[PDB]
């Protein structure tokens, strides 16, 4: 159990020592000494010694050992961004096993002067949580408010993480905008994935980020359908990261080993057991409040005036917190866990948690419509969208029916207006009515910029009476499809042959077609290739030859930039295999 | 011997080693029945898992229950142990005392890799247990989505039914999982499917409470009108459970309180046999008739005056059905209110 | 026909590839092998000719290593070298274990500058993998030959 070293295998010239570990000590660098009774003591070398999840002893301990190949030997993987009826997966390279990531994480730890508390993993993973948002705070650049379309190709492409940690700690490098600032996440599983403790990267979709400790959220609209202002203190933002870790808590009661969420507030950071956030106790931890406030919280809009006045309005209530998804283990598709944040909506035991919650809390229309949109809009094209109306009154009625739309940044802040319809309609004899109309691309007013996703509302306002009904929807923008043929398995020291297809969909020639391979074990570092002119009714279609090195399992990634559009990105796994002797 | 297991649990390979070096016994029971091997698939040690298919581990070993180690092994979910026993010789279609296959097992937990290789090792897709469960109908059971889509993507008969005719849109509806129900929507199923009781997935979610899976039904166009072969509605089973969003929702998007049943009865009636206020305020609310006959011709204030309930009373009285109606024996709210 | 796309340099992404692992000082031990071909059956190999571990020391035809001596070139030597330095290609970090990964790596590489045409890969691979002798084995051999090789591989 102790420090303990056996000379098991000896030669006259030669001697083969054992030397153990015990399960409980400090992780960094270490140094041997050896010291015979006569001699000075002699430097013999240098190691480190890092956790493992692979012995039962230790605290932080997997038993499944696929979950360990996939949570901590794994380096290439999935982030999934888009709105939450149409989830897009990014390719994304940690890359944890490089060669300077360890000391450079050792020395980003090293300024905490608590030496003994290292030998437990809890006392590392805030540590080092509240360091990384720190220095994301310190070292994240807002957007350039001016437009730059011919550098928009440099501003939001991402290589992985190790480039942005350097850029971080040293500063020689491209700095990271506000249009992503979500990488954070993976950066922190990245270091943890370098220290031994396992780590994922989850995306919920639909988060209240913002104010935390009120179950309510208020939002301002426009008389037109837009937002009049800028900003709120408490926000539903499109999707937002953050970052499971994996390990047992002994300082808490028993019964909450396992997953935890890391939260860094705005400083100190914790981490809170995902049980604590389904059960709801919120006297366990300062922090599990304001989580289980950020996953299920209502919010009711308001209607701004030209008096001043602000007004209550019925609308369509929106769920907040769905399609809690992250990357699967052993195979390249999503899985949600979902299951492991909330109840089932509806359920006797969500309704006693929410009345529980709520009890500890206390201590401290003749007409509507509705909406159906689509999931998905394709670039420079079109679609339909449809709102019925139904009125329960003898009397006929006359309405005024308003149409917006604007793109929005995926933090919730308005980047542009768009569009705009206002009509007049009479509904009669209590009958429904729909109205489809077409949505056109030409037909707005500015180009959208390069990550946003539009938001759809509709605001009828009845002539009568002043309250009025509304509905929202978000939509997420989709690019046309990039395919990538290419064999399952192949050889070692063999060529191998990828195929690259593009269709022009969209109805403008693109120039300055600019592609790129790249991958890690198969391509030594990065790609260009260059392209003739492609008319938006003919295609490409292009070879590349390359070979592979390294044994086992790989996947390549393509990336095509033209004048429409930039940092389009798509990926291909292959599975290699040693050569036959 | 019962401390083989043990040598087992920690993978001691030494122990283990004397013990079968000496002794010639490469299975033996416990007092609950399991063997070494079984025990080895649990906490997954397969240095000692080698040790024993080496010699003599029957990997169709069943005890009286019939419990492979192959099943406890998708079970809990080990994946080089599903290949090394497959490896070694496996009969996949094998039964348990309740006839579960291991994909039974495997879709169950949610295990999706162990499914996609046993799937591809030739295990028969479509099959029923004791009852007749599909493999995807327990899989929509325990909400695990890419299950559903991989049982899909490889080969699947969506619409299934079992012993009790239950489509997997009746399960869905009934363990409260939207999600898989998007699936099963977008991929292919009918809403019109109806179960032994004559229940749509409408009806079902009407009972259970469930809210986002009634609104992706009746976006995908399920009808509102509909007949349970007892005669009831969905607007009748949201009376009688005592949910109001449900028929909030409901009478929103286009319903009709004055509906009859094959005994006479509107949700007034249907709602005042268990006394919901705030339903009855709301069904009152819009057009519904109060002043009606029952199969007996029972005025809501008969059906009401059994329940003893008061404050029920007056908002009935606010519409003014009249204590003058009588029903056809000639018994009147007085009557009823007296026996009761 | 499929149409094979042209090269193209852009610096942009460089900077993301800069490590800031301090590699350190060592001492190095220069070796320096050409082709040539022994008498005995026609096959090219490659063979050294001479070591650097303080001043240069040449082997001879009889197989011996001679005395010491400090090093001096011509101009010629500094002129191409210069020359071929300043159209030069240069692969840092690589990450392999094995000759043929590199050389793989070197040859596209080659490949992506439009160096040597891409009908030339084959012979190059096949050459660059030949096996490679040492001083034990020259007395074995009888004798080695400058031997320039063709597209036919004879």
């Amino acid at each position: 159990k102790w420090w303990s070293a056996v000379v098991e295998e000896r030669d006259a010239q030669s001697w083969t020592i054992s030397v153990t570990t015990p399960a409980d000590a400090v992780i960094g660098h270490y140094s041997l000494l050896l010291q015979v009774s006569g001699r000075k003591q002699l430097l013999l070398g240098q190691f480190t010694l890092l956790f493992n999840p692979w012995n039962r002893e230790d605290a932080v301990f997997l038993k499944n050992e696929a979950q360990r190949m996939e949570y901590l030997l794994n380096q290439n993987g999935l982030i999934y961004l888009g709105t939450a009826d149409c989830i897009q997966a990014e390719s994304w390279d940690f890359g944890q096993f490089e060669g300077d990531v360890i000391d450079l994480s050792l020395r980003l730890l090293s300024k905490d002067k608590q030496v003994e508390k290292w030998s437990q993993p809890v006392h590392v993973a805030r540590v080092l949580g509240a360091l990384l948002h720190f220095l994301k705070e310190q070292r994240v650049l807002p957007t350039p408010q001016t437009q730059a379309t011919q550098e928009g190709a440099l501003l939001n492409k991402r290589r992985g993480s190790v480039p942005i940690l350097r850029q971080w700690l040293t500063g020689r490098g491209r700095p990271v905008y506000d249009g992503q600032a979500w990488v954070l996440a993976a950066v922190a599983c990245t270091v943890l994935r370098c220290l031994g403790i396992p780590a994922r990267v989850v995306t919920t979709f639909a988060s209240a980020q913002g104010t935390g400790g009120r179950l309510l959220i208020d939002e301002y609209y426009n008389e037109e359908g837009l937002q009049n202002g800028e900003g709120q203190r408490g926000r539903i933002w499109i999707f937002q990261t953050s970052t499971e870790c994996w390990m047992t808590r002994p300082a808490l009661p028993q019964g909450y080993d396992g997953w935890q969420i890391l939260h860094p507030s705005a400083g100190s950071c914790d981490l809170v057991p995902v049980r604590a956030v389904k059960e709801g106790t919120l006297g366990l931890t300062p922090a599990v409040s304001d989580l289980f406030a950020a996953i299920n919280a209502s919010c009711v809009v308001w209607k701004c005036c030209e008096d001043g006045t602000l007004e209550l309005t019925d609308s369509n209530t929106k769920y907040v917190g769905n399609n809690i998804s992250t990357k699967g283990v052993g195979s390249d598709r999503c899985e949600d866990i979902t299951q492991n944040y909330k109840y089932p909506e509806g359920s006797l035991q969500e309704k006693e948690v929410l009345e529980r919650v709520e009890k500890e809390k206390m201590e401290r229309s003749p007409l509507y419509l509705l909406l159906k949109a689509p999931s998905s809009l394709p670039l420079r094209g079109d679609a339909q969208i449809s709102v019925t109306l139904v009125n329960h009154s003898e009397q006929e009625k006359a309405v005024q029916l308003a149409i917006g739309v604007q793109a929005v940044h995926y933090n919730g802040v308005l980047a542009a207006k768009l569009w705009r319809k206002k009509l007049h309609l009479t509904l009669s004899a209590n009958l429904e009515k729909i109205i489809t109309i077409g949505l056109f691309f030409s037909n707005f007013e500015r180009n959208p910029p390069e990550n946003t996703f539009l938001r759809l509302t509709a605001m009828a306002t009845h002539s009568e009476s002043n309250l009025s009904c509304f509905a929202q929807e978000d939509i997420a923008i989709c690019r046309p499809h990039l395919a990538i043929k290419m064999p399952e398995k192949a050889e070692q020291y063999q060529p191998l042959t990828a195929s690259v297809s593009l269709q022009n969909s969209l109805d403008a020639p693109m120039e300055d077609c600019v592609i790129s391979i790249l991958g890690r074990g198969l391509i030594h570092r990065e790609r260009s290739y260059r392209f003739r002119s492609v008319w938006p009714e003919n295609t490409m279609c292009a070879k590349f030859q390359f070979t592979p090195t390294h044994v086992g399992l790989q996947r390549l990634t393509v990336e095509v930039d033209c004048n429409m559009f930039q940092n389009l990105t798509n990926y291909k796994s292959v599975t290699v295999v040693a050569p036959e002797l | 011997l019962p401390a083989l297991h043990i040598a087992a649990r920690n993978d001691d390979t030494r122990t283990a080693a004397v013990l079968l070096q000496n002794d010639p016994n490469p299975d033996v029971l416990s007092k609950t029945g399991f063997t070494p091997l079984h025990i080895a698939a649990h906490y997954e040690n397969l240095n000692v898992a080698q040790l024993l298919l080496n010699r003599g581990a029957s990997v169709n070993f069943t005890p009286q229950n019939g419990i492979t180690p192959l099943h406890i092994a998708s079970r809990r979910g080990n994946v080089i142990m599903v290949r090394l026993l497959l490896d070694r010789g496996a009969q996949i279609e094998t039964k348990t005392k309740d006839e579960l296959t291991p994909l039974h097992c495997a879709a169950r937990n949610g295990h999706v890799r162990i499914s996609e290789i046993l799937l591809d090792h030739g295990a028969p897709i479509q099959a029923k247990t004791k009852n007749g469960l599909s493999p995807i109908h327990m899989a929509a059971q325990g909400d695990h989505l890419d299950c559903v889509r991989l049982l899909l993507q490889y080969d699947a008969e969506i619409d299934d039914i079992t012993l009790d005719h239950l489509t997997p849109l009746h399960v869905a509806a009934h363990c409260g999982h939207h999600r898989v129900a998007k699936v099963l929507l977008d991929k292919g199923a009918k809403p019109n499917s109806r179960a032994l009781n004559g229940f749509t997935p409408l009806h079902i979610a009407c009972k259970k409470n469930h809210v986002r899976v009634m609104e992706l039904l009746l976006k995908t166009g399920a009808s509102i009108d509909a007949v349970t072969e007892s005669g009831l509605t969905p607007l009748h089973v949201a009376s009688f459970m005592g949910h109001l969003p449900i028929v909030k929702n409901l009478l929103q998007r286009g319903a009709s309180p004055n509906v009859s049943n094959v005994k006479v009865e509107t949700p007034l009636h249907m709602a005042a046999r268990a006394g919901h206020t705030e339903v009855a305020k709301y069904l009152l609310q819009n057009k519904a008739k109060v002043n009606a006959k029952a199969k007996d011709d029972q005025t809501p204030l008969h059906c009401a005056a059994r329940i003893g309930h008061t404050n029920m009373v007056k908002l009935l009285l606010e519409n003014n059905a009249n204590p003058n109606l009588a029903t056809t024996a000639g018994h009147t709210p007085l009557h009823i209110a007296a026996r009761e | 026909q499929m149409e094979e796309p042209a090269a193209h340099d852009t610096e942009a992404t460089a900077t993301d590839y800069h490590t800031t692992s301090h590699p350190g000082t060592h001492k190095v031990y220069v070796e320096l092998q050409e082709l040539v071909m022994d008498e005995k059956n026609q096959e090219l190999r490659w063979m050294e000719a001479a070591r650097w571990v303080q001043l240069e020391e040449n082997l001879g035809e009889n197989g011996a290593w001679g005395r010491p001596h400090l090093s001096h070139l011509t101009f010629w030597s500094l002129l191409e070298l210069r020359r071929v330095f300043t159209k030069g290609t240069v692969l840092l970090d690589l990450q392999e274990t094995s000759l043929a990964g590199v050389a793989n790596q070197l040859l596209d590489r080659f490949i992506f500058e439009d160096q040597i045409r891409p009908q030339d890969r084959e012979e190059l691979l096949r050459a660059l993998l030949l096996k490679h002798s040492h001083a034990g084995e020259l007395e074995a051999l009888g004798g080695v030959k400058p031997a320039v090789l063709t597209r036919s591989g004879d």
